[PDB]
């Protein structure tokens, strides 16, 4: 056994907080470290973001 | 290749160096802001051939080989000291002299600590902080007041219409931490305590070492921004140099696979 | 672990509800208030 294939494989992600910027803006709102605001996604069942 | 894994470190730990410089220059203003600094330490090393020894007087060099792995930011300290005090004239700032921390109540119940002393009186007379937080001692005062003193040992009194004395409407004590280096910081110029510092202990000021307070005087940030230039100036050329190598390795490993 | 900030932003502005000095207008309908209160 020598042959060995490799093939790409991709993680999840990396949850790193990126930086903010002041907008002033009333209704700009920015997250905490692990905070996740929920949306209700296009298939009905809801989604996380930030 | 290992060189491309090193200076990828090594470009991190500037990049992180140069945040942390950002930030400290960037609210140089607010009041009750210590500055932080940024430690790092290398990683572990790898012994490839062992330094057997000769010891045939034959002045030679050691025979070993180890090769090192890269840099990783380790801590960040921030610099307790006394800074500055400005006036402001306002009869609700209070300027801590010494050590120690005035407690508040965040929404979520828990109690974070806090040395930035700017102080306003809410609607229902609570004291609170700027930004609607109040403080956990639960200080209030009453209306109609023609003015409001706090004494250097964190008794508050105010003085009515008449009676030719000013009233006690409460006490203003402050915690302690026995290693106050260790707490981890959130925004709003709050603290929380953790592992690496003790638990609190409150006193009220003057004693058990706690400094006393300054009424109508706030403390500002000790950031000195003399040295602060030459570690950026330091930070850019160390991120060049970085770059530098990482040219230098990928030509001659382009050189490499041309064959 | 350690800690990396992300800058500032100013939170509020207060101002500084004091006694100012009086000057003499000698108008008959000009009226310096002393202490505390409000014309509604």
């Amino acid at each position: 056994a020598t042959r060995t294939l490799v093939t790409a494989s991709t993680p999840g992600a990396d949850m790193t907080p990126g930086q903010l910027d002041y907008t002033s803006r009333p209704l700009d709102v920015a997250l905490q470290q692990d905070g996740w605001l929920v949306v209700q996604a296009a298939d009905g069942a809801e989604g996380y973001t930030r | 290749i290992s060189s491309l894994w090193i200076a990828k470190t090594g470009l991190d730990a500037q990049q992180t160096n140069m945040d942390v410089i950002a930030n400290n220059l960037a609210n140089v203003s607010t009041n009750g802001f210590k500055r932080q600094r940024a430690v790092f330490e290398d990683l572990l090393y790898q012994t490839i051939r062992q330094p057997g020894a000769q010891s045939s007087e034959q002045t030679t060099l050691p025979s070993g080989l180890q090769i090192g792995t890269g840099v990783r930011p380790v801590a960040t300290e921030r610099l307790h000291s006394q800074g500055n005090l400005s006036q402001t004239n306002n009869s609700k700032d209070v300027a801590i002299k010494g050590q120690g921390f005035f407690q508040v109540m965040l929404p979520d119940g828990t109690s974070a600590y806090t040395r930035d002393g700017s102080f306003q009186v809410d609607q229902n007379g609570q004291l609170v902080t700027a930004g609607g937080f109040q403080v956990q001692p639960a200080i209030t005062i009453p209306a109609n007041a023609l003015s409001i003193t706090i004494g250097r040992d964190g008794v508050v009194s105010v003085t009515q219409q008449g009676q030719a004395a000013p009233v006690q409407v409460g006490q203003l004590n402050l915690t302690t931490f026995m290693n106050d280096t260790g707490l981890e910081s959130i925004g709003e110029n709050l603290y929380i305590e953790t592992q690496s510092s003790g638990a609190p202990n409150e006193s009220t000021p003057g004693l058990n070492g706690a400094g006393l307070l300054y009424q109508g005087y706030v403390e500002t940030s000790n950031v000195n921004v003399a040295e602060e230039l030459v570690n950026m100036i330091q930070v850019q050329r160390a991120y060049e140099i970085n770059s530098k190598a990482v040219s230098t390795t990928d030509q001659m490993l382009q050189k490499l696979t041309q064959l």
